[PDB]
């Protein structure tokens, strides 16, 4: 996710309905991304998962 | 882009709908941050609000 409004609470919703379930869905985690950092500085990271 | 003097209103806080509003005087709602420093200071606890 970037920092556009409604973000917050956006990932919020996430682990209420990722948990309590018998099918295990597992989190590999969460990205904030940054667009004024620069294009090449995005891929710094992003390929992190 | 609006600038706040002297309003006090905890409404004007997300930015879903005032998409850029900027303020020179704290909100209603910040005040909680006191109450907590007054409650470990005077060792408060158990409280009802």
């Amino acid at each position: 996710t970037t920092r556009a409004p409604g973000h917050r609470a956006f990932l919020s919703y996430i682990e209420v309905l990722t948990d309590g379930s018998l099918v295990g869905w597992e989190h590999r985690g969460a990205l904030t991304l940054d667009p004024g950092a620069g294009e090449a500085v995005l891929s710094a990271q992003l390929r992190s998962v | 882009p609006v600038l706040g003097l002297t309003t006090r209103m905890s409404i004007y806080s997300d930015k879903s709908i005032h998409l850029s509003f900027l303020r020179t005087v704290p909100p209603y709602s910040h005040q909680s941050s006191v109450w907590f420093e007054m409650m470990r200071v005077y060792s408060w606890n158990h409280i009802i609000l």
